[PDB]
């Protein structure tokens, strides 16, 4: 099917119509998702098949192909953007500074910017346009709005 | 069933809408990978 590098919409037909279930980053012929989106099912792109390669419920990621390949990391100072594919709507940059979810293990840079959960999975870049991570893994914080981490696996 | 379609290239947009706040929170990751804020 499709290998080319960019953005994906993850759709199933199961439920009614064609619901937008997530979203995921194609690079060097790896398809990058968070776990719960597929919940490590296979994808379909075309006529192709897709099979998990690699996955963690804890850090909440999944690839497919191949191993997980995004390594580059917030550098704990500049501004980002979510390249933000929203369910039934097109593909929009939103700058941002992010904030940081301070736990036991480390300090992890955050996003605090809302978006339907079908947009899980859009990737959160650096000046470079280098994927720093993945949204849609974060909590719900006393006003109600979403925080998001800026979620990285790491390359072997 | 699932499926994949192309939504775009990854690249940085000059003039991007400039948004959101960088609030510092504590928090919580738990064995199943769902975060909470921790008080
Ligand atoms: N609860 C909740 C969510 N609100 N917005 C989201 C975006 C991605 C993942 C989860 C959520």
């Amino acid at each position: 099917g499709e290998t080319t590098d960019g953005v994906y919409r993850v759709m199933t037909r199961r439920l009614l119509g064609s619901t937008q279930v997530g979203v995921g980053v194609m690079q060097e012929g790896v398809f990058h998702t968070m776990w719960h989106v597929t919940k490590g099912a296979a994808l379909r792109s075309g006529e192709g098949r897709l099979d998990p390669y690699w996955g963690d419920v804890k850090q909440d990621l999944v690839s497919y192909c191949g191993p997980w390949k995004l390594d580059a990391a917030w550098d704990g100072l500049s501004e980002v953007q979510l390249l933000a594919v929203p369910p039934g709507e097109r593909a929009k940059n939103i700058q941002t500074l992010p904030g940081i979810f301070k736990t036991k293990d480390g300090d992890i840079g955050a996003v605090a910017l809302d978006y339907p959960a079908g947009t899980s999975g859009s990737p959160i870049l650096d000046k470079c346009g280098r994927v720093i991570g993945l949204y849609g893994n974060g909590v719900v914080i006393k006003n109600g709005s979403y925080v998001s981490a800026i979620t990285q696996g790491k390359r072997e | 069933d699932m499926y994949i379609e192309r939504a775009g290239d990854i690249t940085w947009e000059k003039d991007a809408e400039v948004t959101g706040n960088s609030p510092r929170l504590d928090v919580a990751l738990d064995e199943s990978g769902d975060f909470s804020l921790v008080e």
